């Protein structure tokens, strides 16, 4: 009378092998909402800091892909002003054989790697200087990461 | 049923916004473009034909707090207006005489609230009313 086998197993399993990193906590009124902490990768500018994320499985899930916002502001080429992340995988290259698991660490590994090239004002800073805009970044991280 | 939490319910008024909806004689959209709570927002009234509104522009700050929308959110006018259930020396809306705040469901929205102010600008107990200069704004 609950939910599908396959969102209990994939919460269940977030919370017993956890991502390295990557911290994820139910919300206490829905239980499909998520609160995601990921840690700055390690030798990216947002090294040091804890970025919280916010992941929401809709109701068609997983025909439908799961819903993640950065609610952390972060200076990144592919998440914007309001936290909103641009990942294939959310939207056009979604499909149900992909799981949560696998969306976190992408979202872990494109900041350990940003992508300039996807078609803002940030991924073109990182285009034309990208020295400044890691400095950027790593400011952003000092400013609103660190607590 | 499932219910859309807060977050991800106001980016589906943010992105609607963005298309906007009907003839347009509402709209909505965040008041800063940089606030990742979603909190503050800008809604816009076109004042309905055949009403003393008629041809004028309404600002009104939309404020959906920690709980929207399982609690409605609170609604004042920017733009001086005579209505009923709107404060006169504020702006403020006084929920409990707007219907749709008064009893709000959390299928409501932004929109919802804009919408029915508007339709509420035709109503015979306030069509009537003569207006403020147009311009004029309250303060805070």
């Amino acid at each position: 009378a609950g939910l599908p086998r396959r969102i209990i197993k994939e919460t269940q399993r977030l919370l017993a092998e956890p991502v390295p990193g990557i911290k994820a906590e139910p919300d206490e009124s829905n239980a499909r909402y998520f609160h995601v902490v990921i840690a700055g990768p390690q030798d990216s500018p947002f090294e040091g800091g804890t970025f919280k994320l916010e992941l929401f499985l809709p109701e068609e899930y997983p025909m439908a892909a799961p819903k993640v916002r950065f609610m952390t502001k972060i200076y990144h080429p592919n998440v914007d002003k309001l936290g909103r992340i641009c990942l294939d995988i959310l939207k056009d290259k979604w499909s149900p054989a992909l799981q949560i698991r696998t969306v976190l660490l992408s979202i872990q590994a494109l900041l350990s790697a940003p992508n300039p090239g996807d078609p803002n004002d940030v991924a073109e800073q990182w285009k034309t200087n990208e020295a400044q805009a890691i400095e950027t970044a790593r400011a952003w991280t000092r400013l609103y990461a660190m607590n | 049923g499932v219910k859309v939490p807060r977050n991800f319910r106001l980016l589906e008024e943010l992105e609607e916004g963005q298309k906007g909806v009907g003839d347009g004689t509402v709209s909505w959209g965040l008041e800063d473009d940089e606030d990742m709570t979603l909190t503050r927002w800008t809604g816009m009234i076109i004042g309905p034909p055949r009403t003393n509104y008629e041809n004028r522009i309404y600002s009104l700050k939309v404020e959906c707090g920690p709980k929207y929308p399982e609690a409605p959110p609170s609604v004042r006018f920017v733009t001086k207006i005579n209505m009923n259930g709107i404060n006169n020396s504020s702006g403020m809306v006084d929920a409990r005489s707007i219907p749709v705040l008064a009893k709000w469901q959390n299928s409501y929205s932004i929109k919802v609230v804009l919408q029915e102010l508007r339709r509420l600008m035709m109503s015979k107990e306030n069509m009537k009313l003569p207006q403020p200069p147009e311009g004029q704004t309250y303060n805070n």
